[PDB]
C-alpha cells in the first residue's frame, strides 16, 4: 500500500542548509508527481514546487526559486528537497504528497527548526497527588517534561495503551527551552495498585525515558 | 498568484447542525478547487476535488459546490469528530495556493473544570528547582482563568499556561498551569493554591496542598 516516509525532525543553524527526503513505496514511483508544501506554525499552506519522477522535470513557486531544489533518486524511489540560506522564517513542517482523482496521500511531514540554540534533552518529572488520595473516584496523574530543545517530544501513557483520559498540553517556549505537561485520569481502584508510566521520547537528543508514577512519600 | 480568501475564520456548531465554509478566488479557477480537513497534529486529508467530487472514503455528509470564483464546503449533520481546520486549494494555475484555515468547534453542554494540583517531584527538588503544576481538565466553554496563591497571597510572576485543542471525544477543553520557583523560595513557604474561575460557577474551584502534611 502507498507510503511516503519522511525523516524525523531537523534542527539547523541560521545560514545553513537542510535536505529533506521523502521515500515512496507501495506504488509505481513514476506514476505520480511529488508536490512539496510548507506549513508554518499557524500560517496557511504554501506550495513550494513539484517534481515529476518520470522525466525529472521540476516546477517551482517563484517565491522559493533559488532557495528550494527538488531532486529524485529513482533507484531508491526517494524525492529530496534541499533548502539553503535558512532563517527562522523557514522553521515549519515540510510535506511531500501525491494525488489524483482517485486518492491523495500526504507524508507525515518533517519539522525543521532553524535556530542557534543548542539541543537539550528534557528532564522528566512524575506528577503524583500530594498525600490526599480519595475513595471510589478518578485520580489524575501527570508528567512534567521540562527544559528541552528543539520540538518535538512525544508523550504516551503505558506505551500508548492508555488513550482516553489523556491530555498532552502544547509546549511553552521560554528562553530557548520548551516545557510541556501531560495528564492521565484513571479510576482510583487502578492506581496506585496498578502501574502507570509516562513514556517521553525526544528524538533530537536521542532521549527515551519511562517515568513510573509512584505515590508521594510522606 | 491566485488568492484564496476563506470565511468565516472560526465557526461553532452543534452536533447535527449544517455548517458551510466559503472560499473566494481572486481570479477565475474554473472547477479546479479542492477542500481539505486537518485535525490537530495530523497531516491534511483531502475531502473534495474538482469543487464537488468527494474522494473515496469521505462521508457523504461532506459536499462541495461552486465554480469560477465562489466555492463552498458544506457539512451536513455535523459530528463531534468533524472538529478540525478546513481549507480550500486552487490548482487551476501554478503556483497552487491555499485558503487560510477555518477552525470548526463543536458545541456541547457547559462543564465545570476538573482541577488537580501537584507539588514538585522529589527528583526536581534534588536538582535545585521546584515547579508546581495545576490541571484544569475537561471544561466547556473554552474561556477560563487560573490564579495562584502562596500562603494565601496572589502570585503573578513565574507562571506559564497552556491550552489544548478541543477534545475529539467529549468536545471539551483543558488547560495546564505551571508555577516555577527556585527550590529555596518553595521551601520558604507552606501553602500552595490553584484557583479556577469558569462560567459554570461564580465560585472558584480551589485546590491546595501544604508542603508538609502527610
Ligand atoms: C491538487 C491535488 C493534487 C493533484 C491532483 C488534484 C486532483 C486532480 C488531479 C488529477 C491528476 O491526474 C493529476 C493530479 C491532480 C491535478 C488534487 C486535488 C487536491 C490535491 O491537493
Amino acid at each position: 500500500e502507498v507510503q511516503l516516509q519522511q525523516p524525523g525532525p531537523e534542527l539547523v543553524k541560521p545560514g545553513a542548509s537542510v535536505k529533506v527526503s521523502c521515500k515512496a513505496s507501495g506504488y509505481s514511483f513514476t506514476d505520480h508527481n511529488m508536490y512539496w508544501v510548507k506549513q508554518s506554525h499557524g500560517k496557511s499552506l504554501e506550495w513550494i514546487g513539484s517534481i515529476d519522477p518520470y522525466n525529472g522535470g521540476t516546477r517551482y513557486n517563484q517565491k522559493f526559486r533559488g532557495k528550494a531544489t527538488l531532486t529524485v533518486d529513482k533507484s531508491s524511489g526517494t524525492a529530496f528537497m534541499h533548502l539553503n540560506s535558512l532563517t527562522s522564517e523557514d522553521s515549519a513542517v515540510y510535506y511531500c504528497y501525491i494525488g489524483s482523482f482517485y486518492f491523495v496521500y500526504w507524508g507525515q511531514g518533517t519539522l525543521v527548526t532553524v535556530s542557534s540554540a543548542k539541543t537539550t534533552p528534557p528532564s522528566v518529572y512524575p506528577l503524583a497527588p500530594g498525600s490526599a488520595a480519595q475513595t471510589n473516584s478518578m485520580v489524575t496523574l501527570g508528567c512534567l517534561v521540562k527544559g528541552y530543545f528543539p520540538e518535538p517530544v512525544t508523550v504516551t501513557w503505558n506505551s500508548g495503551s492508555l488513550s482516553s483520559g489523556v491530555h498532552t498540553f502544547p509546549a511553552v517556549l521560554q528562553s530557548d527551552l520548551y516545557t510541556l505537561s501531560s495528564s492521565v485520569t484513571v479510576p482510583s481502584s487502578t492506581w496506585p495498585s496498578e502501574t502507570v508510566t509516562c513514556n517521553v521520547a525526544h528524538p533530537a537528543s536521542s532521549t527515551k525515558v519511562d517515568k513510573k508514577i509512584v505515590p508521594r512519600d510522606c | 498568484d491566485i488568492v484564496m480568501t476563506q470565511s468565516p475564520k472560526f465557526m461553532s456548531s452543534s452536533v447535527g447542525d449544517r455548517v458551510s465554509v466559503t472560499c473566494k478566488a481572486s481570479q477565475n479557477v474554473g472547477i479546479n478547487v479542492a477542500w481539505y480537513q486537518q485535525k490537530p497534529g495530523q497531516s491534511p486529508k483531502a475531502l473534495i476535488h474538482s469543487a464537488s467530487y468527494r474522494y473515496s472514503g469521505v462521508p457523504d455528509r461532506f459536499t462541495g459546490s461552486g465554480s469560477g470564483t465562489d466555492f463552498t464546503l458544506t457539512i451536513s449533520n455535523v459530528q463531534s469528530e468533524d472538529l478540525a481546520d478546513y481549507f480550500c486549494q486552487q490548482y487551476n494555475i501554478y503556483p497552487w495556493t491555499f485558503g487560510g484555515a477555518t477552525k470548526l468547534e463543536i458545541k456541547r453542554a457547559d462543564a465545570a473544570p476538573t482541577v488537580s494540583i501537584f507539588p514538585p517531584s522529589s527528583e526536581q527538588l534534588t536538582s535545585g528547582g521546584a515547579s508546581v503544576v495545576c490541571f484544569l481538565n475537561n471544561f466547556y466553554p473554552k474561556d477560563i482563568n487560573v490564579k495562584w496563591k502562596i500562603d494565601g497571597s496572589e502570585r503573578q510572576n513565574g507562571v506559564l499556561n497552556s491550552w489544548t485543542d478541543q477534545d475529539s471525544k467529549d468536545s471539551t477543553y483543558s488547560m495546564s498551569s505551571t508555577l516555577t520557583l527556585t527550590k529555596d523560595e518553595y521551601e520558604r513557604h507552606n501553602s500552595y493554591t490553584c484557583e479556577a474561575t469558569h462560567k459554570t460557577s461564580t465560585s472558584p474551584i480551589v485546590k491546595s496542598f501544604n508542603r508538609n502534611e502527610c
